[PDB]
């Protein structure tokens, strides 16, 4: 906005069966 | 840790380590640490912050 | 193995081995309570019943 | 008395395996979210994290 | 006029060796103990620290 | 971390008209 | 006469006395 900071192509995700981080790309 | 000693030799027997996480460590003083597993420890003469 | 500074008084080393302490409890009927307690890398009942 | 009673029992005791949402019976999950604003079943069921 | 006095106690065992069975009820029921053959049905090594 | 994944069902709040009510096991 | 480590019953207690499941 007033000073730049717009970035990020990210959301984050954790597959089910617990929270199990990394899906390793789909 | 003995008095004025520079190393602590720690050895653990053969054990499964399935679902082991890290370790943590800190140093205490013997007189400031009470012995749990006793109803009374008659040699505990401390009462500051344990 | 650990190397520590000299102390002029006796000291202890507190080593914590981080595990899972599962405390798990079930009631199957009124006034009945049951439990099973299990830990993984260090556990009790691992050389006796 | 060792490893052949750790590994199958991870799922049972919720160190590994499915989380509370897929573990609990569906009626209890519908209850748990209907009352949560005033009486909470949260923090009583373990979610595994792998 | 008898001075104030505090009780002391001791025991003595001479010609005895202390015995701790390897049973879960501590009784003799046969020379091969019931935990001795429980350790044949659960073949695993362990350390003993006394 | 030090151990804390001991959390709720990962539900969301129940749907309503007029912000709140109770539906129980429905 | 009798002494220790010789007090042998051999036989168990219960599952010989017939039981069958629900």
């Amino acid at each position: 906005d007033i000073n730049f900071s717009s970035l990020a192509p990210r959301h984050g995700t954790r597959p089910f069966m617990g929270t199990w981080s990394d899906i390793g790309t789909s | 840790i003995p008095a004025n000693a520079t190393n602590v030799p720690i050895s653990i027997p053969s054990r499964n380590w399935a679902a082991f996480r890290g370790w943590s460590f800190t140093r205490l003083k013997t007189k400031e640490t009470p012995s749990l597993g006793s109803g009374f420890d008659p040699y505990f003469v401390y009462s500051g912050s344990i | 193995n650990f190397e520590v500074d000299p102390m002029d008084e006796s000291t202890l080393l507190y080593v914590v081995f981080e595990v899972f302490d599962v405390v798990r409890v079930h009631q199957p009927h009124r006034g009945v309570i049951e439990a099973v307690y299990l830990r993984t890398p260090f556990s009790a009942g691992n050389a006796t019943t | 008395m060792a490893t052949p009673s750790m590994l199958p029992q991870w799922a049972y005791m919720h160190i590994a395996g499915q989380d509370a949402s897929e573990y609990l019976s569906p009626g209890l999950v519908q209850f748990a979210r209907a009352t949560d604003t005033y009486f909470s079943l949260g923090n009583k069921f373990r979610n595994p994290t792998v | 006029s008898a001075v104030t006095s505090v009780t002391q106690k001791k025991f003595l065992c001479d010609r005895v060796m202390w015995r701790i069975p390897f049973s879960s009820n501590f009784m003799s029921m046969g020379a091969l103990t019931d935990l001795g053959q429980n350790m044949l049905y659960a073949n695993s090594a362990h350390a003993l620290d006394m």
